[PDB]
């Protein structure tokens, strides 16, 4: 009520629907753990008495 | 106590959204009248004979 602008807007018109009850989803964890420390030998090196 | 304590500003904005209109001005006209009255005679008589 006290000022002017342009104001230039885009608005969008769409939707997303879904087709097939299906999916298998995963939980993908843990890559340097693996790739970044040893897993053979350096488990064999714990058991030295 | 030697300091600077505070401080003013010439800072004006940019009436680039036209916020501020200033002051306005409209033409306007007056009315005056003068109606001339009539004035007391002057007379000279004289006999009608």
């Amino acid at each position: 009520g006290h000022q002017v602008t342009r104001e230039i807007a885009a608005i969008p018109f769409n939707l997303h629907v879904n087709n097939i009850p299906f999916a298998l989803e995963f939980k993908i964890t843990g890559f340097q753990k693996v790739m970044g420390e040893t897993q053979f030998n350096g488990k064999l090196a714990d058991l030295k008495p | 106590d030697l300091a600077v304590i505070g401080f003013e500003l010439d800072t004006r904005f940019t009436n680039t959204n036209r916020r501020q209109r200033g002051h306005l001005l409209q033409t306007r006209a007056l009315q005056f009248r003068h109606p001339i009255p009539m004035h007391a005679p002057v007379t000279l008589p004289m006999d009608t004979m």
